[PDB]
């Protein structure tokens, strides 16, 4: 979170 | 054998069940779980990312991943791997994305330890009724696979 | 006590080592390693997304997670558990992203199965020299409350 | 993976 999945 | 010995180790037996599912302040509507553990259960997401996303949560409410116990830690882990095994045979797909968003700053919502789970394919909000039915889908699986 | 309990799990002791690791088609230094357990390792990223970003993997190269048997399921995952502990600590958080890209469309570039640690804080390449220096700043907190 | 972290 918040720029790929599942950061 | 591996996932049967996985399901052993878990505790499971068909139809196992949770007087009550909390995540969070939340509370889970039983028809969404398709799995119970001895200290784990999974359900399916109402705010998918992707077809299949689901769910694993601790039958306690514990908020950060390291307030888990060693059998606890164990029992979501190995309900993950036998989850993306499943998942792989139903949405057919070898490729998944696994996440613990483990903390306010790391995007969790919802106070309660979980893992994502999202089955994943080359370039790639549900009502109870869509919901009821993937997660009968997915008990359906188990029980005819593993009794 | 627990992380006693789960480092005697992962048959860890203080210099404890592999005479190689391979991380898919390529060989990591082991001065960019902090861990080895029976039967994963922890080793600092060169790319990483943020600071003490840390990677997790299996001591046999294994391409897919349920590739894994329940022993390096285990394993890889009170390592996990340990090292959010460790580098929470460390990096002064509370708040990590936790993630396995799981196959090619997952994202995963490595063919070999790898858990992302990354602490995280709000509104948040690199040489031999500064991994070294990471992970022995990783390995000797452990050893300095572990023994 | 490719929208958030880490997905
Ligand atoms: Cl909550
Ligand atoms: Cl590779």
């Amino acid at each position: 979170w918040l720029a790929f999945v599942l950061v | 054998e591996k996932y049967k010995n996985i399901l052993e180790k878990l505790e499971w037996y068909k139809n196992k069940s949770s007087e009550k599912y909390e995540f969070g302040i939340y509370e889970i509507d039983k028809r969404e779980v398709f799995i119970t553990t001895k200290y784990s259960y999974g359900f399916v997401n109402n705010k998918p990312l992707l077809p299949g996303h689901i769910l694993l949560t601790t039958l306690k409410k514990k908020k950060h991943y390291n307030d888990l116990d060693i059998e606890e830690i164990i029992d979501i882990n190995l309900l993950c791997n036998f989850m993306c095994y499943i998942m792989g045979n139903l949405f057919n797909t070898t490729d998944f994305s696994i996440a613990i968003q483990d903390g306010k700053e790391a995007g969790q919502t919802v106070d309660h330890v979980h893992i994502h789970i999202i089955p994943r394919k080359i370039n790639d909000i549900r009502s109870i009724e869509q919901m009821e039915e993937e997660a009968n889908l997915i008990k359906s699986y188990i029980n005819e696979k593993f009794s």
